[PDB]
């Protein structure tokens, strides 16, 4: 259940920016765009 | 189906590179996306885990061999927080 999470996190620059990139969600630093699928 | 769907700003940057590079990548991104609205954060394509440590109240699905596509899901609406791994 932990394998995942710790690939995310194994590098640190990956981390980084998933750190940020939540702040930026969750702060509403964020660009929107319909996508068709 | 037609999403709405916010991005991070580098999520955002990545996912214009694939546009850009790599159409077969956009493609499977969007399998995803179709599939997290179709079914919900953790139901379908792409091996979905809800993260642990301080990825929680986040999922991860499998782009590729190497990316994940890190998301969440509140009142149906799709968030990005990562499409690709920045080594």
């Amino acid at each position: 259940s932990m394998m995942e999470t710790l690939y995310l996190q194994q590098n640190p620059n990956n981390a980084e920016h998933l750190a940020q990139s939540i702040a930026d969600l969750e702060r509403g630093k964020t660009i929107t765009k319909d996508i068709d699928v | 189906a037609r999403l709405n769907i916010t991005f991070s700003p580098q999520a955002f940057e990545d996912y214009k590179y694939f546009q850009q590079n790599d159409k077969k990548m956009v493609k499977k991104i969007n399998e995803l996306l179709k599939s997290i609205d179709r079914n919900g954060a953790l139901e379908g394509i792409g091996k979905p885990e809800k993260l642990k440590s301080n990825l929680t109240g986040y999922y991860s699905r499998r782009i590729n061999h190497e990316h994940r596509l890190v998301y969440t899901v509140d009142d149906n609406h799709i968030k990005i927080a990562s499409c690709k791994y920045h080594y």
